[PDB]
DNA sequence: ATCAATATCCACCTGCAGATACTACCAAAAGTGTATTTGGAAACTGCTCCATCAAAAGGCATGTTCAGCTGGATTCCAGCTGAACATGCCTTTTGATGGAGCAGTTTCCAAATACACTTTTGGTAGTATCTGCAGGTGGATATTGAT
DNA sequence: ATCAATATCCACCTGCAGATACTACCAAAAGTGTATTTGGAAACTGCTCCATCAAAAGGCATGTTCAGCTGGAATCCAGCTGAACATGCCTTTTGATGGAGCAGTTTCCAAATACACTTTTGGTAGTATCTGCAGGTGGATATTGAT
């Protein structure tokens, strides 16, 4: 038989590995193309300083970071394992960011 | 292929993101939650950023713009300026 | 000629502190004191910063602050993670933490 | 062309004098740029708060303490306090 | 025979009518001695205006109400329907009183 | 010529009805036993914090009476701004 | 015959002090004539308001004198002022009713 | 001896009730939070237009500042609205004398 | 327990991007010295209001009994989501290249500040007098729960 | 569905706390006018750095299969928690008093602003040397999951 680890062994591997480095986690033009896009309705023809850019994605990266601990804290309390948007909508309104 | 720009912000993203949270498993419709709130956030930001760029009269978004932004948001932001 | 911060036995600049103070509009005066009592205390914030971001450099076998210590110096420190809690460290990653629940067996 | 003032070589003054033999990355050195900064922007803030509250048009080192009181926890705030003192204190003195 | 309401009735009862009104919850006068005994740990011979007190109070009672609210989506959110320790401590965490 | 009586353990002038009240007009319906201690130590550590704050306010102003304003200044900055006592 | 500033402007709220309050402030050295002007009706328009959506609460709670609990009920009901006030407690206010639907029996 | 002028903004705040309704009265507990609320916005405003001037190397606060900041701190209809009511009313002021 | 498959760690090596050490240049900024102004500490004290008193009473806290129904444990199973692998698509690199536009400099005038003088006003202060509605009662309507 | 117990509604009323009204007073505030200063808009422009272009390079995202295991539904029941009751305590209320200390006014000097001048410094620009460590290698060994 060939080898083949059991579902959440590599899930928790990836968890050790991303919270041990810092870079990026989405890709920068995908990224670039959405800030340009949600820029573009607030007023037309805007550049952009690179370091403007990567300053909306680190901020926008440690943001969603951040709330993903609050909705895996949601979904634990839930006596889950697994993250819902339920757990999503939970933090974000115990945060005070709606409702 | 055609291509929405917030669906260029990929499931496997999302999924390090999670990760780097500390999540293990995640439910099938977290994704199109997650594009969402990401894009109201950029929103609020940029749009703010935006606005201190029309003030000082320039057509270029500066890290600065930027940061004062995402101070007034109360997501102050240490090593781009100020 | 003697600096007002030799004058007062600190490495950060008290002539300019006062400046940034008049000039920030804060009041309509500064005491003299003022400038010196403040630059004392930033200094000393930063010499607590860089030092325990020092020995985080010194744990992960490194010579060179960068980023990631600044972040695991203020995040493992009560005090200074509260003073920081709403701030964000560009390039700082996250503390290594998995909920109990979550490990296997 | 003109010039921006930062804390840089404040702050790398600092550093020797606690890690002689340490170094510290660019990217590190804009970070406690921005700590100096968010830090006397907030003191400042608050002591000119206090300062408007009793009625007066002078910052003075007591604005700055009672500041410094507000804005840092416990341990953090005894020791800026001290160390705001016996600068002030030999800045008289010498 | 002697009447009873079922459980949850008289309590329903409850939140329509403290929902309906202003007034203070706390008994004025042991809140007054919590504040003084509080203050007087911090420092000795301090004296109060009396409408210090009552501000304390109504941020007090309007801190816990909130608080109260939060908690009861976090129950809600375990499928119950009874508020518990571990659901203050979770809305508190989110907070980002104690995080 | 005299003090007043020792002030001592009147966090549990908090009552058990005072909290159930409260909990009421935050839509809660049901409530565990363990509740109520936890509610004390909760309002504990905001009215510590509320208070140490106030009265730093009144020490700066060399006053020995706690202020209305000295309240509001403090709730100001923890960031529990208050409506109808103030300026 | 003096006119005031705010008669000038057209406005119910004082101009001549919203400048004073201004300078007094420590904002900025300098404060042009048209800052308090400006300032003056965005305070007036936001209390003009508040004042129609409480005095609509008043109303419908059969009151004639607007109370505290009106100025709360006006503001959490309206979704813009009630961003504006999100982290402000407003003094003998109380809350809006509102139980969470699971709470009901059925 | 007189105890100092303590300035409020009631005398305002009442002109503008009536305007908007006429038969309505205030009760004194209720103006004490309607002049709360004038001198919070009036702070958060200043506070953003000096933080504005001061980014931008200005030593004035204009009525362009004043703008800014209402567009950074009101949400969506009320800064539209206030930003019309603030422009009309400067341009009514400097249409004069 | 054995044992094979990956993942993970340690020691060492080397190219280079980014740190450094240097000399020189200079505008701004910090230090110095002097004359002028003034904020707010002292002293004194009028007068608000805070602490403390008493006393009567009923609203409300406490403590108990009883059992309704909620929370928590257990089992069970459909299907969702993780792992792995095969494609191939587009993000990334970087290097060069216009040129948009940020930003530095010069000019100068509309608008701001400073100031002296005149007038208007909003804030007590003292009484004097309406009035909206809180809270009481009584009796008709609605809700809840047993049967 | 019936019915009884109890909560809920609403009309009506009365006492009064608190809102409205008036006059007098006035110190600060607000306005007017004149003279003087200067912030920053305007116009021109040099140089940074942003946008775009090509063009491989391949790393990484997408689609699919399969099944492990998690989520959710169902069932049961011990005991927690709500409802109601009896008891009586302590908060509430009303009112008075003394005086602590907040605050109002006036005097007065230490300290701060305002210039003018001198000197130091921190940001700079090239220019050249240096090095901490990222990334690659091999091979030891720890982990995971099949038996
Ligand atoms: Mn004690
Ligand atoms: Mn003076
Ligand atoms: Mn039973
Ligand atoms: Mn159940
Ligand atoms: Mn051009
Ligand atoms: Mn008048
Ligand atoms: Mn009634
Ligand atoms: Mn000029
Ligand atoms: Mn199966
Ligand atoms: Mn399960
Ligand atoms: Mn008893
Ligand atoms: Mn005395
Ligand atoms: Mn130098
Ligand atoms: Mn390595």
């Amino acid at each position: 038989k060939p080898h083949r680890y059991r579902p959440g062994t590599v899930a928790l591997r990836e968890i050790r590995r991303y919270q041990k480095s810092t870079e990026l986690l989405i890709r920068k033009l995908p990224f670039q193309r959405l800030v340009r896009e949600i820029a573009q309705d607030f007023k037309t023809d805007l550049r952009f300083q690179s370091s403007a850019v990567m300053a909306l994605q680190e901020a926008c990266e440690a943001y969603l970071v951040g709330l993903f601990e609050d909705t895996n804290l949601c979904a634990i309390h839930a006596k889950r394992v697994t993250i819902m948007p339920k757990d999503i909508q939970l933090a974000r309104r115990i945060r005070g960011e709606r409702a | 292929v055609l291509r929405d720009n917030i669906q260029g912000i990929t499931k496997p993203a999302i999924r390090r993101l999670a990760r780097r949270g500390g999540v293990k498993r995640i439910s099938g419709l977290i994704y199109e939650e997650t594009r969402g709130v990401l894009k109201v956030f950029l929103e609020n930001v940029i749009r703010d950023a935006v606005t201190y760029t029309e003030h000082a009269k320039r057509k270029t978004v500066t890290a600065m713009d930027v940061v004062y932004a995402l101070k007034r948001q109360g997501r102050t932001l240490y090593g781009f300026g100020g | 000629a003697k600096t007002r911060s030799s004058r007062a036995g600190l490495q950060f600049p008290v002539g300019r502190v006062h400046r940034l103070l008049r000039k920030g509009n804060y009041s309509e005066r500064v005491g003299a004191g003022a400038p010196v009592y403040l630059a004392a205390v930033l200094e000393y914030l930063t010499a607590e910063i860089l030092e325990l971001a020092g020995n985080a450099a010194r744990d992960n076998k490194k010579t060179r602050i960068i980023p990631r210590h600044l972040q695991l110096a203020i995040r493992n420190d009560e005090e200074l993670n509260k003073l920081l809690g709403r701030v964000t460290i560009a390039q700082g990653g996250v503390l290594p933490n998995i909920q109990a629940v979550l490990l296997p067996k | 062309r003109s010039r921006k003032e930062s804390y840089s070589i404040y702050v790398y003054k600092v550093l020797k004098q606690v890690h002689p033999d340490t170094g510290i990355s660019s990217k590190a050195m804009g970070i406690m740029n921005s700590f100096v900064n968010d830090i006397f922007e907030r003191i400042a803030g608050e002591a000119s708060r206090l300062a408007h509250y009793n009625k007066r048009s002078t910052i003075t080192s007591r604005e700055i303490q009672t500041a410094v009181r507000l804005l840092l926890p416990g341990e953090l705030a005894k020791h800026a306090v001290s160390e705001g003192t016996k600068a002030v204190t030999k800045y008289t003195s010498a």
